[PDB]
Formats: C-alpha cells, sequence, structure tokens
RNA sequence: AAUUCUUGGACCGGCGCAAGACGGACCAGAGCGAAAGCAUUUGCCAAGAAUGUUUUCAUUAAUCAAGAACGAAAGUCGGAGGUUCGAAGACGAUCAGAUACCGUCGUAGUUCCGACCAUAAACGAUGCCGACCGGCGAUGCGGCGGCGUUAUUCCCAUGACCCGCCGGGCAGCUUCCGGGAAACCAAAGUCUUUGGGUUCCGGGGGGAGUAUGGUUGCAAAGCUGAAACUUAAAGGAAUUGA
C-alpha cells in the first residue's frame, strides 16, 4: 500500500513478505512453508515512458 | 536443505539488505556456516564472512560473531589460518570505526546539542543532583556505551573462545596490546577484567601442557617476544 | 441526543464490556470518548459529563491488564489531561455531581447505595494516579537522559495534587488521604527548592500578596502534618500518621536544624515501635534514621553522627536505603521486593554515607584514641576504621589515593603528622565531582566544617603526641600556625588540661603552659604495669573461681 | 475403426472478453445436524450440544393413538436460465442377431425462484429413556493439575508442543463377563435363576403389495389392503467338495 511497484518487486524477489508473515504468526499457531503463492495485475496506469525509462535505469 | 552452491547465500544476504532486513540477510548467512558445506574453505567462504561480521556489528550481536567465528575456525584450520587472521582483523576494525564515529556523532552534534540547550537549572535537574552528574554523562551513555560495551564483548570473545593457546598465533597477542590501548580511549573498570583475563590464560597455559599450543620456554616469540 | 435516556444507557452498556476477555481494551476509550464529543447539549453533554469522566479515565488505567506494568509516554499524557477536564468542571460550579439533589436530572444519583464514595472516587485516581506515575520512573535506566525526559512530569503531577488539595468541598477529618499524598510529594525535596524563596530578602523582592504565594509551599507541612496527627490520632486506621511525621521529621533535616527534628523522633516512639509495622512504611524509617546523622554532620556534632549510624553501614544489606543487591533466597518474594524499590531521585547516596562513618570514626578515633595508644591499651574500642585500615595498610605498594576509603585515608594518615595543610588538601582534591562537596545539599558550608574540624582537630595532637621535649611552648604563634580564633584556641588549649588530664601546668594571664611531663622511660615501666596489673589483676579474678 | 470437425485455417500456442456450473489437493474410520444432508473469503441474523457453577424454579418427567413440521434422487405445473453432462431420439461400430455394452451428436432434464410430490439397500439392514457389568492405547470439544521446550525479548500473561486426570461424543484393539443356530456382539450381555417403563411391528413359501372400496394428488403415484387358488418345503449361518 504505502511504496511504489519499483520497490515491492524487490520485496517479492526475496520473499520478505512471506518471512515477515511466518514470523508474525507465531504466536497464533506456528506455520513454516508461508510464501505469496501468486500475484495478479488488474489495472495499470495510463501508459508513460518516463516512467518506464527510470525502471529501465 | 537451504543452498546448492554456497555463494548464492550471498545473493540472499545482497537481496534482503535492498529491502533493509538485515536480521533475515544475517539468517541466511548464518545457514551456511552451520550446514553439509564444511568444504575445507571454498574462495567464497571470505566474502560470505566478511558481510557476516559487517551485519553482526550493524545489528550489535557479540554473540553471533562469537558463533560465527568459531564455526570459521573449524572450517578453515591448518588449510589456511590467513583467513582467520583476516576476518577478525577486518571485524575489530569494523567494530573500532563504528565507536569512532560514535563518539564524534555523540560528541560534535549531541554535545554541543547538550550545552545547546538550556542550562538554567529546572527542578528536573536539580533533584537527581545529589546523586548524578553532567548531562553530556547522561546522555552519551544513550548513545556511545552500547557500543564500547560492545567493543569489548567483541575483544573479550575473540581472545577467550577462539584464541585459547593456540600456538600458530601472534594475532592473539596483537589483539591482547590493541585493547590495552582501548582503555585509554574509553572505560577503565573492563581493565581489570582484561588483566585476570591475561592472567587465567597463562595459568590455563603452564598447568595442563596438553593440546598443539604455547611451549612458554626458550621459544623466543611465544615467550620472550 | 435525547433526555439523557440514551446516554445513561449508552453508558451502562459499554462499561459493561469491561474486564470481560473480549474486551477490545482500546476502542472502548474511544465510544466512552464519542458520548462526550457528540455530547452537546446542557444536562446532555454540559452538566453530567462527570459521570462518564470518572469512567473515561477509569478506562484508560484498564488498557493494561497487569497492574506491574506502567502506562506508556502516549497514555500517561492523556490520562494527565483528562484529569484537568474533570477540574475545569468541577471548580467554576461549586456543588456534588454524582448526587446531591439541586433540580432533578441529569444527577440525583441517591438510589445508587452513597452519593459520597462515588463522590470520593477523585481522590482514588488522583491517589491511582500518584502511585502509577512511580512505576514510570522505577522502568526507566536512570543514568540515561530518558530519566530527566520523565522526571519533567513531575511539575504536572505535583499540579493536581495540589488542584484537588484547595478544593474543601470534602462530602481536617476526612482530607488526609490527599494531605499525605501531597507531602510525599515534598518531604524529600531541597534546601533552595523550601529556603531560595525564603531567603531572596523579603523587601522590595518579595513581599506582594501573591508574589508571597510562592512562599506557600516551604513550610507547608507545618499545616497538613499536624492535621494527619491530632484529626488521625482521634480517627480509626494507623498509617496516615506513622508515614506522616517521618516526612515531617526528615523535611526537618537537610536544609533545617537538628534540634527541631530529633524531638519528633522521640515524641512518636518509632526507635522501639516500628516493629510490626508493614515493610513500605519499615523502608521510610531506615531513610529518616540515615537523614539524621547526616544533618548532625552538617551542623557540626561530628560523634552524634558517628554512633547514630552504625547499625545502618554495619550491615553487608546497606540497601534498605535503595534498590536491593544480591544472591538467592525464594525469587517470587524477590519480585514481591522489585514493586517495593523506592524511586532513583529520592535515594540517599552511597559513596556518601561510606565517607560519613571513615570521616566521623576519624574523627572519634584517630584523635580521641592517640592517647592512651602509647603502651596503655584497656580502652580499645572495637568498632572503628580499623574495619578496612588494617586492608588499605596491608597492600605492598600505595601512592595518590583513587577510590574513596584511601582518599579518606592518605589526609587521616598526615592527620598523625598532624600538617594542618597536608590534610585538608586531600578531603578536597577531587571529590566535588566523588560526592564531598556536591550531594550534601549545603553548597561551600559542610566544608567551612569539615576544614573547622581539620582545623581545630590538628592542635589536638602535638598536645597528645609530641610533647616529650617540649617543655616551655608558644600559644599565640599556635594560633598563627594553624589560623583557628585565639578564644577558639585559648578554649581547646584550656581543655586539653582539665578534659584529658594532661601532665602539664598553666597560668593563662600570661597564655602559657608549662609542662614538666617526664614519663618517657617511666611509661615503660608503667608499660611493665600494663602487664604487671594483667598479672596482679589476674590474682583478684583467680578465688573468685576458687571459691 | 467409422459416423463427426477442418485450407469459408479445425486441433495446437499467445493475449483479451462473456456466460453458466462446481468448490480439487489440505480431507482423516475427523466435526456438526432430528434425519435427509453440510466445505472458497468476509459481514450480518437467529439457533445449538458439551463442559464450568456452593445461581434459580421444585417433579414441571419417559414413551406416545389423533394431529403436525422437515424429508436425497427422479417426477409434475408456472417463471428465469441454458456452460458441462445426458433418459428418449438420430446415426457409426461390434455380433449369427444387438432394439445393448464402445463411439459421435443430442431433446426432457442437470442450475435458480415460487407452488406440488413423500418414496430410497431413507442401513448400524440394529426404536427411544434408565441402571449395573472387564481391560488397553489413541482421537474431537470443555474443564483441572503438572517437569520442561518454544513465540511475544520484557517476560507477567496469552497461544504451539510435552505428561496425566474428570465429563459428554465419532470410533478402535483385546478377553472363557456373558449371550448366540453360527457369523459375530461391552451389547445383539445382565433370559426357563424367565417381570425397570413405553411406542411400532412379524407368524411356512407363493398368489401379492395383486383385486376391491375409501382416502390424499394436476398427473405419476402414495397411505390403508384381502380372497379363491397353489405348494413341502422356501430360507439363515457354517463345513467338506467341485
Amino acid at each position: 500500500q504505502t511504496n511504489d511497484l519499483k520497490e515491492v518487486v524487490n520485496k517479492l524477489i526475496p520473499d520478505s513478505i512471506g518471512k515477515d508473515i511466518e514470523k508474525a504468526c507465531q504466536s497464533i499457531y506456528p506455520l513454516h512453508d508461508v510464501f505469496v503463492r501468486k500475484v495478479k495485475m488488474l489495472k495499470k496506469p495510463k501508459f508513460e515512458l518516463g516512467k518506464l525509462m527510470e525502471l529501465h535505469g | 536443505a537451504y543452498f546448492q552452491r554456497p555463494e548464492n547465500a550471498l545473493k540472499r544476504a545482497n537481496e534482503f539488505l535492498e529491502v533493509g532486513k538485515k536480521q533475515p540477510a544475517l539468517d541466511v548467512l548464518y545457514d551456511v556456516m552451520k550446514s553439509k558445506k564444511h568444504r575445507t574453505w571454498q574462495k567464497i567462504h571470505e566474502p560470505i564472512m566478511l558481510k557476516y561480521l559487517e551485519l553482526c556489528v550493524d545489528l550489535r550481536k557479540s554473540h553471533l560473531a562469537k558463533e560465527g567465528l568459531y564455526q570459521y575456525k573449524n572450517i578453515c584450520q591448518q588449510v589456511n589460518i590467513k583467513s582467520l587472521e583476516d576476518v577478525v582483523r577486518a571485524y575489530l576494525k569494523l567494530a573500532e570505526e563504528k565507536t569512532e564515529a560514535a563518539k564524534e556523532e555523540s560528541q560534535q552534534m549531541v554535545l554541543d546539542i547538550e550545552d545547546l540547550d538550556n542550562i538554567q537549572t529546572p527542578e528536573s535537574v536539580l533533584l537527581s543532583a545529589v546523586s548524578g552528574e553532567d548531562t553530556q554523562d547522561r546522555t552519551d551513555r544513550l548513545l556511545l556505551t552500547p557500543w564500547v560495551k560492545f567493543l569489548w564483548e567483541s575483544y573479550r570473545q575473540c581472545l577467550d573462545l577462539l584464541r585459547n593457546n593456540s600456538r600458530v598465533e601472534r594475532l592473539y597477542h596483537d589483539i591482547a596490546q590493541q585493547a590495552f590501548k582501548f582503555c585509554l580511549q574509553y572505560t577503565r573498570k573492563a581493565e581489570f577484567r582484561k588483566l585476570c583475563d591475561n592472567l587465567r590464560m597463562h595459568l590455563s597455559q603452564i598447568q595442563r601442557h596438553h593440546n598443539q599450543s604455547t611451549a612458554i620456554n626458550l621459544n623466543n616469540p611465544e615467550s620472550q617476544s | 441526543e435525547i433526555t439523557h435516556a440514551v446516554v445513561i444507557k449508552k453508558l451502562n452498556e459499554i462499561l459493561q464490556a469491561r474486564g470481560k476477555k473480549g474486551t477490545d481494551r482500546a476502542a472502548q476509550i474511544e465510544l466512552l470518548q464519542l458520548l462526550v464529543q457528540i455530547a452537546s447539549e446542557n444536562n446532555l453533554g454540559e452538566g453530567v459529563i462527570v459521570k462518564i469522566k470518572f469512567n473515561i479515565i477509569a478506562s484508560l488505567y484498564d488498557y493494561n491488564p497487569n497492574l506491574a506494568t506502567y502506562m506508556k509516554p502516549e497514555m500517561w499524557q492523556k490520562c494527565l489531561d483528562c484529569i484537568n477536564e474533570l477540574m475545569d468542571i468541577l471548580f467554576a460550579n461549586p456543588n456534588i455531581f454524582v448526587g446531591e439533589n439541586i433540580l432533578e436530572e441529569s444527577e440525583n444519583l441517591q438510589n445508587v447505595d452513597q452519593p459520597l464514595r462515588v463522590r470520593g472516587c477523585i481522590l482514588t485516581l488522583v491517589e491511582r494516579m500518584d502511585e502509577e506515575f512511580t512505576k514510570i520512573m522505577q522502568n526507566t535506566d536512570p543514568h540515561s537522559q530518558e530519566y530527566v525526559e520523565h522526571l519533567k512530569d513531575e511539575a504536572q503531577v505535583c499540579a493536581i495534587i495540589e488542584r484537588v488539595q484547595r478544593y474543601l468541598e470534602e462530602k481536617t477529618e476526612e482530607i488526609c488521604r490527599v494531605y499525605l499524598r501531597r507531602i510525599l510529594h515534598t518531604y524529600y525535596k531541597f534546601d533552595y527548592k523550601a529556603h531560595q524563596r525564603q531567603l531572596t530578602p523579603p523587601e522590595g523582592s518579595s513581599k506582594s500578596e501573591q508574589d508571597q504565594a510562592e512562599n506557600e509551599g516551604e513550610d507547608s507541612a507545618v499545616l497538613m502534618e499536624r492535621l494527619c496527627k491530632y484529626i488521625y490520632a482521634k480517627d480509626r486506621t494507623d498509617r496516615i500518621r506513622t508515614c506522616a511525621i517521618l516526612c515531617h521529621i526528615y523535611h526537618h533535616a537537610l536544609h533545617s536544624r537538628w534540634y527541631q527534628a530529633r524531638d519528633l523522633m522521640l515524641m512518636s516512639h518509632l526507635q522501639d515501635n516500628i516493629q510490626h509495622a508493614d515493610p513500605p512504611v519499615q523502608i521510610l524509617y531506615n531513610r529518616t534514621m540515615v537523614q539524621l546523622g547526616i544533618c548532625a554532620f552538617r551542623q557540626g556534632l561530628t560523634k552524634d553522627a558517628h554512633n547514630a549510624l552504625l547499625d545502618i553501614q554495619s550491615s553487608g544489606r546497606a540497601k534498605e536505603l535503595l534498590g536491593q543487591g544480591l544472591l538467592l533466597r525464594s525469587l517470587q518474594e524477590r519480585n514481591q521486593e522489585q514493586e517495593k524499590v523506592e524511586r532513583r531521585r529520592q535515594e540517599p547516596f552511597h559513596l556518601h554515607i561510606n565517607l560519613e562513618l571513615l570521616e566521623c570514626v576519624y574523627l572519634v578515633s584517630a584523635m580521641l584514641l592517640e592517647i592512651p595508644y602509647m603502651a596503655a591499651h584497656e580502652s580499645d574500642a572495637r568498632r572503628r576504621m580499623i574495619s578496612k585500615q588494617f586492608h588499605h595498610q596491608l597492600r605492598v605498594g600505595e601512592r595518590q589515593p583513587l577510590l574513596g576509603p584511601p582518599e579518606s585515608m592518605r589526609e587521616h594518615v598526615v592527620a598523625a603528622s598532624k600538617a594542618m595543610k597536608m590534610g585538608d588538601w586531600k578531603t578536597c582534591h577531587s571529590f566535588i565531582i566523588n560526592e564531598k562537596m556536591n550531594g550534601k545539599v549545603w553548597d561551600l558550608f559542610p566544608e567551612a566544617d569539615k576544614v573547622r574540624t581539620m582545623l581545630v582537630r590538628k592542635i589536638q595532637e602535638e598536645s597528645l603526641r609530641t610533647y616529650l621535649f617540649t617543655y616551655s611552648s608558644v600559644y599565640d604563634s599556635i594560633s598563627m600556625e594553624t589560623l583557628s580564633d585565639m578564644f577558639e584556641l585559648d578554649l581547646p588549649t584550656v581543655h586539653s588540661i582539665i578534659s584529658k588530664m594532661i601532665i602539664n601546668e598553666e597560668l593563662m594571664a600570661s597564655l602559657d603552659q608549662p609542662t614538666q611531663t617526664v614519663v618517657m622511660h617511666r611509661t615503660e615501666p608503667t608499660a611493665q604495669q600494663n602487664l604487671a596489673l594483667q598479672l596482679a589483676e589476674k590474682l583478684g579474678s583467680l578465688v573468685e573461681n576458687n571459691e
């Protein structure tokens, strides 16, 4: 929610989200094989090129 | 398992750091040092341990740098001990610079913030002045002492566990000398413990004479020098 | 929104989910906050918020399920505000508002047992708040700045035990509880708070009516302590007159005279009573008993301090003043002790108290008993510095002392080779950082006391030690040497003869003391009578047993 | 194999869109429900057994002709829908024949809303309530006591394991409790040493759940339900053969 798409992919390249959830749910019931199974894309903003060429260096 | 090809630990460690999670980045490197991959020192084991001890400093976890080096000394036994020398010198080097920065930080920015702040004695500063002393020690304890109490605990652990006797280390005596000069920069009551440390480790040598260890006799290096 | 019928029946179903396992805990204060902010009418928002306002701040102490833990800076802050909105509405509307009839609603809480102790439910919030604050101080690194950042809230806590002190519509007789809670935040307060509003010379500096309303709170003890003495000695319970008077004694100390205080200690008879008392008061006794001799020391009485501060420092458990010490013996009971540990700022300093049992003895032992120590041993007091003098002398190496006891010795060892110069110069070397001058809350004067008891107690030395070939001596030049007043030297040089029965003669119209001592190789055959008595003093004891 | 589909580009790969079904693996001799039955997430609504209790009322209870609520699937009438599957159908095979099994299509139906229907190997082929009579180790829910491991680092206190105990529940293994024609059964035991209470219901096999009347239903059909006649057996468990 709080940061942009360049940084959410930087989180999905490890599995920082899955490791964070796994450590958080240790008190309720210890989970082990925790991942973000799938990411889907529903909506994109109207295409920009300057925003693409920042992502391409 | 965790890994095949132990160099991948560096890539996961580096990937986690770009997000800014040095606790699980350290967990990755910790899992590789203690596993099947105990092959007597791979060329990639140095950059792993260099990053490992950088993160151990940045988080301040002496008891992890203990276990890390304790594993390393084992996987770089008589194969090559230059690796131990380079690693542990670079560890204590990194910790010394964190304390250098920590003082200069607290002693130019925050020390000037301290006597920038209105000294004109309110009730809260006057009440504590039947037990307590100056504001600089009162807030230098908040931003410097956790770094010098780490430098001490870093030195003592590097001496005690790792280099008990073990003839092949002149580094042991280098550390001892460096940590005596460390006491001229900071606290003194962590120097009586240092003396007692040398006393018991010397007592530990000439009581047993029972391992591939220091023969304190005509041997000029490991007796005189 | 309607006829207080939809706010006495929504305040009777959100303080009903209180304590329950599905409490919420946090967003229950919000629904007690959204029955005052959507309460915007008279007797539906601007009359009877009081009954809600009791249970909006009572809802803030229940946020923490434990009673051993402390409110966070956020929670602690908002409950110092919500206790004051209580007092915004209970000051400028003089009446009772959890009952005591006026019109009909939304007051008149008679049907509820007593509309008097639900009314006395404000003193028990400011008493619960007084105790809640102490936990904020018990759980901070006391050598950190975060201690000072929290002690800035002590101007804000002392305010509300004063704002809800003046409020005299109690329902003297029954107010004494908030009196003790007030005096408890005044009893350990220092000189420059209690003095430097009396001591600013009362002229056109402080002689207007409300400029002399900062002059209320120096002796607030005079008024409120006797009220917690002779209403409470008439009334039922015990606790608030045992505690009340020791706060009085401790506050007639460290910025007032001994004679005023010591009388109160002996009036109440707590020397031989505080045995069946509870520990929470049994420490306040120890705190008082220690400050007694510390302030006796401050004025001059340097042997009255000694014989009072023996039974405290004698123990290895000298932490009956402070945060407790070492090894095991029932851990569950030692967790009933970390909730007793008194607050850091209040603590009598220990490197300051050990430096009054090696600085009082040093003037009652290394002076009183350097007379009979030349071959006349049957007066040796067997509890003194030799506790430690056998230690810091049985060391093969010493230099310029570093510790307290050697820095309380290396001027003592020259106080044998009197040297007024050398001994005065090593109780004021590097102690004004290490608690001698600063800590004893009298800035320079305790040294003016010490210096005098160094200047004087070093003229009473050549008298007792270095008199062998001294027959004709000087007592004008002796005043020039050591710089004391001629009468304050003409007194003790006179005392030297009668008080210490010395073999030296006097005609003090000339101010002189001819000696004619001869004892030197005559006390040797008397040093034979140190033992020729302990032959024929034994035949006195032999036939006591025989028959 | 053929019927069928396709150079008017089928099948295959890619990106989109729409529709109507269904809720994989996790999923178990696990749970809940009076039975039929019940599984993606979250919210709202009312209900419920079990445990806990030094609360309350004080015999208010058990089983039940009449009467009544729910009742898989198929079936019927009216409305919306029709992706998959698919009685009848239409062909293609197989075969001596094949009105079948195998294949390609395919209508009613399969799904939802509102009205009927009231039967199933609706099964534990085993009425409900109460008492007594062996052992053992698990399992689900609630409570209680207890070394220690672990997550909240700050551990009080909560969860996850670990070791027992108590009460209900789905089951399991074991035995000369005992019963039984046996198979098997902690009930199918406590039965010639025969009686705790109470409802339904069977009387050799066929004819026959047939005819006839009556009753419910739009219909299909449901519930109640014989006789003449016919016959020395039909049958249940277990053993040896083939």
